[PDB]
């Protein structure tokens, strides 16, 4: 439909908590080829965050059952693999939109940091369930997306920009959970928090950036414990 | 999992 | 195998994947044998969550439809989306009502099971009535009422006032009167009587279910307080 | 909707 009609349906689907519908409408918006507005970009992000988040949550449950259990164990394994297939298909859909439309069309550093962070995120979700010989390649794909976003954000954005702060948050999470590097995770998080604290008198985004700062410090306390 | 990512805000 | 399907259904419930859970208990039911109490609960829990998501989404979109009067584009979008949700909802309850008519109610050997499934029939016809069109509504409403009434008569004859299934039936039957029939005085009479009769007989409580019977009693009185305002 | 049915349990 009209790009603006699909966006209106996405907002309706969001209020109804029907995130498959919401993602289908924002995928259709993206496939029209035009650069996304900040509102449309957020709607796409929120929709797929919820669609993949349900699979991530169910995966964690079933994988823990498998490890706390022989007939029962193989039953859980086949169910985990079913969820994994759903999860991988969701993240491959997002990564394809990123490679084909979002990243090449991004004109400004803010939107490019945003999409490269999203690329790091969905490769990270792929790494969360990857095993065997595919993992190292997937993990490095996540790291390289985060790293490029991290470098652009540090040069073009202020320490208090919520997109820069959210990238540092997820990059530190990548270091802690995927690379099993706790000291680099807390180093990255502490610097982002401290540099934002130092510049809190030049904020426009106050709660959006301070909410991320609270998550940074909460993670720091948990990982230092 | 008690670790939080940016998704906790959207 | 039935126990494999029941075992996967429990897996789906823990993963909060209620479509999967319902598909497995639908398959178990279609094997034609009477459901265990464990299987019965899993079927009920699965579809309660499956239909509950559509009911919740319907309430949201129908309220948006009503606050966009004079906003033509927004109202017609909400109307078409509500109708899309309604179609999903109707298919879910027709699947449940089909399982009830073909397997569950005919296979119910015990009075407790008959009350449970007849109440379930009343429930899912009530959900159909919440979204029914003009000319379909009265027939759907009468089907819910007749299912509740038959369950109500069996429960009053075979169960003690504190039985949670008898109490849960009185709760939902009273809700039917208030929300579907718009008869608050009958709704409060039904709820008050069920509460009072359970208070008169508190000696008929088991450790396994005395918690469940007092929780429903509190819900009965909470509705009583709300409907009296 | 503040009215509760059995689903509240």
């Amino acid at each position: 439909m009209d790009k603006n009609e699909l966006v209106q349906k996405a907002k309706l689907a969001e209020q109804a908590e029907r995130y498959d519908d919401m993602a289908a409408c924002m995928k259709s918006v993206t496939e029209q080829g035009a650069e996304l507005s900040n509102e449309e970009r957020n709607l796409l992000s929120v929709a797929y965050k919820n669609v993949v988040g349900a699979r991530r949550s169910s995966w964690r449950v079933v994988s823990s059952i498998e490890q706390k259990t022989e007939k029962k164990q193989q039953m859980a394994r086949e169910y985990r693999e079913k969820i994994e297939t759903e999860l991988r298909d969701i993240c491959n859909d997002v990564l394809s939109l990123l490679e084909k439309f979002l990243i090449p069309n991004a004109s400004q550093a803010e939107s490019k940091v945003f999409y490269l962070k999203m690329k790091g995120d969905y490769y990270r979700y792929l790494a969360e369930v990857a095993a065997g010989d595919d993992k190292k390649g997937i993990v490095d794909q996540s790291q390289q997306a985060y790293q490029e976003a991290f470098e652009i954000s540090k040069k073009e954005m202020q320490p208090t920009h919520p997109i820069r702060l959210g990238l540092a948050l997820n990059f530190s999470v990548f270091y802690y959970e995927i690379l099993n590097s706790p000291e680099k995770a807390c180093s990255l998080a502490k610097t982002a928090f401290d540099e934002a604290i130092a510049e809190l008198d030049t904020l426009s985004s106050y709660k959006d950036s301070t909410l991320i700062m609270q998550l940074l410090r909460d993670n720091l306390t948990l990982w230092t414990s | 999992r008690r670790t939080n990512s940016d998704s906790a805000l959207h």
